[PDB]
């Protein structure tokens, strides 16, 4: 017998923090009777975005969950969606400004706070702070940057001194950090707002040593992270629940579906893990 | 019949194709056999995919389904096109629809030719 | 045995004047032993008519042929082509900044001028007209819309009252016609720039009458346009040699391959067909 | 036989479409089997094309040409992106090559099906 068919389209297909928003997404389908088709691109891209979900669309399938790479750029097909009957849920980051019924993850200008009262217990209330965000025109990395750099304004006299992008690529995080450290003299921390920033970051302090000049804070659990934060090279990680935003994002294009009726951060220091 | 499966794939990949090509050509200048068979060839598709879902199996079953729901999407917006088109409306009122069916029957295609290696495939 | 391919990439591939295009193109290539493939969007766009030139650079053929769009756009991927060994001829529209080794087709700016000396003829030296061009941001259009309004300017008192487009299909063009008469109260003449708007215009012009209070002078030698000539709807067409242009482009092809070692534009009035 | 020309043409699409799946993984992450897989499978991909060549009529002969071609265009931007990331170079500077690559795989993809539709049309 046939199932219903629900869409999720990734920021990064490859990406372990999607892949684990996948297994909770396949979790939940296999509870309810739904299949799931996962679907991104393998570098960022909005307009690849809105393709796949422009195919998801014209294929009539049963649900899309959706991430929204810029604001703005998915109002028009979120709601060409949701008024031919699609039920559309956002992931990961939202687009406030559409008829989606639901979005599903954390809040980023918050979780951007929750990271800059972090840094205010790392470093203190004075010196040089340096950004690497995961592209600088991405909705939820803007979100991030907005939330710390408000923070740290009103309660400390932290300096953000440079800001970058990794494009949320590994290679390209350690490279661009290496170029802030390099370029900017006294710079105490690093804050990392995409989940392989923090990665990147750690290999470009290990090796022009700055172990321990500078400390990260940075973004998400994936593996190396958590060996970065015993080993002392990562101060602290800003954890979401990727995989439970995936298994409630079904649930919820589930329940739409058969007519039935935001999600907390956590830092994680060297004593959690 | 795993051939036969994949010979009628293969015409319905040619028929969306064909009435595609008539659709263009009959915005652009309005001949009348043009639209004629343009919408032979999508009735023609339309029957064809109707028959493959008749004898799908558990993995092609859910392909079908995109392809078919995808297809009446095209007809929705290639007929909307025409609609506004012999309205004698401004190419701002049919542009996106006009668009939308050329990429939506290219979503088609990609169906078409992966039903194709799966019956390629047994 | 296998040929040489020529690939020629179009404005609008539908258009009987591109068709005449291929025809010299087919002639060409017939006589000198190679084998041409024709292409082209069906809507006109730079983007697509790229996609296509990308192509036709990564499948190494022996030759493009291709129309320019829009100035400065076609740069890289010409110098690119030439770089690895594809011999690249510009048609119907030129991209000067690029190493194409050369450009067949008509001095655009100097056509433009040709009008503007039989639109005197037409009209005199004092009154007003309207311009319809094939696309307001395409490249030999702006420069038919440019030699014409010099010349008038230098040479008569006549007053340009509007400027819209048709993006070069037929339907607009009459359209754009009907809104131009309408909104604008005395309109003595219409310039149409490329092929099918001068057919639109007519047909706008027949419908409101206005025959014969709006002249209109167009361009290319359609059968539809030598017919409206004949009626005394169209008072003055610019022909082009679009055969010779395909004709010529797949020798210079075929010329550089082998290692072996501007054309003039024509008015027509009544008289003429 | 001429399904055994198609069974080979879906091989040749598989391969290219493997090949840069495991490419593209490669750059995002540098595991060097991404790299072995990508590599053995356009080697793969390369010689069937060869092998087709081998026996082409007069109007495959000319699809194959674009397709042979194209591959050795796919091979040399993924080569070139592959060594600008492994001397640790910016993404700017492979950027496009990156992009390129996975164009020009695309066009192979078309091909291939061209290519197994004709075989389709004895
Ligand atoms: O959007 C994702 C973000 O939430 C996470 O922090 O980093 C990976 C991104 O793909
Ligand atoms: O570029 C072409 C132009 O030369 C002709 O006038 O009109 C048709 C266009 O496609």
């Amino acid at each position: 017998p046939i199932k219903p068919k629900i869409v999720l389209i990734s920021h990064i297909k490859t990406n372990p923090y999607w892949l684990d928003i996948k297994a909770g997404a396949e979790r939940a389908a296999k509870e309810r009777g739904a299949v799931v088709e996962f679907l991104g691109p393998t570098t960022a891209s909005t307009e690849d975005g809105l393709k796949l979900f422009d195919m998801a669309t014209s294929a009539k399938v049963s649900g899309i969950i959706t991430y929204v790479q810029e604001e703005g750029q998915y109002k028009k097909k979120i709601n060409s969606a949701m008024e031919k009957g699609i039920p559309v849920v956002t992931i990961d980051s939202d687009e406030e400004d559409s008829n989606r019924i639901a979005y599903v993850g954390t809040d980023n200008v918050l979780a951007g706070q929750v990271a800059g009262k972090e840094m205010v217990k790392q470093i203190g209330t004075s010196g040089n702070v340096a950004i690497v965000m995961g592209g600088k025109n991405v909705k939820n990395q803007k979100e991030r940057v907005e939330g710390f750099t408000q923070y740290i304004k009103s309660n400390s006299n932290l300096k953000i001194v440079d800001t970058d992008s990794s494009d949320a690529m590994l290679l390209e995080a350690e490279i661009i950090t290496r170029k802030i450290l390099n370029r900017n003299d006294n710079i105490n921390a690093l804050f990392c707002t995409s989940a392989l920033d923090g990665i990147g970051a750690a290999r470009a302090v290990k090796d022009l040593n700055y172990k321990d000049r500078v400390k990260i804070i940075c973004f998400d659990d994936l593996d190396d992270t958590l060996s970065n934060i015993r080993n002392g090279l990562v101060s602290a990680t800003i954890v979401q629940k990727s995989n439970e935003m995936g298994y409630r994002a079904v649930n919820i294009i589930m329940d739409k579906i058969e007519g039935k009726s935001l999600i907390d951060v956590n830092v994680i220091n060297k004593s959690d893990v | 019949s795993m051939l036969n499966n994949m010979l009628i794939t293969n015409e319905i990949k040619q028929h969306v194709d064909s009435s595609l090509d008539n659709f263009n050509q009959y915005i652009l200048n309005g001949t009348p056999s043009k639209k004629e068979s343009y919408n032979n060839e999508v009735i023609l598709a339309k029957q064809k995919i109707g028959n493959l879902k008749k004898n799908s199996d558990d993995v092609n079953q859910y392909i079908l389904r995109d392809l078919d729901n995808t297809l009446d999407s095209y007809i929705e917006s290639s007929k909307n096109t025409i609609s506004a088109y012999e309205n004698k409306e401004g190419y701002v009122f049919y542009y996106d629809d006009f668009v939308a069916a050329k990429n939506i029957a290219s979503y088609c295609d990609a169906y078409a030719s992966t039903l194709m290696q799966n019956f390629l495939e047994a």
